[PDB]
């Protein structure tokens, strides 16, 4: 949604990784990234600052997918998976790379039991 | 126009800036 | 998709098993159960025929969630989740039960490298 | 008609009718 991008990034993990020069850190075992509605899944992420420069952080995450979330403003959100999400925080755009998807969701119910018919159904019509 | 990253550490709830 | 339930039933898992009879057939570790484009994935699956007799075969999925793909006619993927999977091969439907969740997918795409626009900007202020 | 029903184990690669 708009405003996403001006959001400060969470990212929680069972494990961290803090490189003593200071501009890496990786972060392993069900690692979430969110940012605002941009939510990211994946096993291993390394954030990189280059040269210790704000603004130009580059965050990339591994998974047996890696997914990825984000609610548009139109109201619907997009998902998708990858081996890997390339997400540099100066740029406008997210990169999935490796046996990638992305799909945009219409609709959706929820309750304690959904049913849902997998043969198609005729129309239904008749003349006196 | 920087936005913080803060990690946070699930096993601990630690969290911080990075 | 028109002709998904006169496919045959293919199921994958780590590991098999029989009761003494042999009418009810558990799959475990990571099951994947097909039907041209129906696909659930579950941890385990049983599979039953009361009294053998053919045509009456009753599949459960369960999971963490355990989950449902089926393209549609109309092109638009349905994908759900919930606890349970509950698949009756002699009726027209599936039923999903505990917590469950169903959704339409009305866009998607496919590639080797897939690059998302994350950044909206349906309203902007200018003091100026 | 009834379909068949067949299951390939993982470790093996084997498969056969249920």
């Amino acid at each position: 949604v708009t405003g996403d991008t001006d959001q400060p990034i969470h990212i929680e993990s069972d494990q961290q990784s803090l490189d003593m020069q200071g501009n890496v850190v990786t972060f392993t075992g069900n690692v979430i990234v969110t940012q605002g509605t941009i939510k990211i899944n994946a096993d291993k992420v390394v954030v990189t600052r280059p040269g210790g420069e704000q603004g130009k952080e580059v965050i990339d995450g591994y998974g047996k997918p890696a997914t990825f979330y984000q609610m548009q403003d139109n109201g619907k959100p997009v998902e998708g998976h990858a081996s890997q999400m390339h997400y540099e925080l100066a740029k406008d755009f997210v990169v999935l790379t490796g046996n990638a998807y992305l799909q945009q969701v219409d609709s959706n119910i929820k309750g304690d039991k959904i049913t849902y018919l997998v043969k198609e159904q005729k129309m239904q019509a008749f003349s006196d | 126009k920087p936005v913080p990253i803060i990690a946070c550490n699930r096993k601990t709830g630690k969290c911080r800036r990075i």
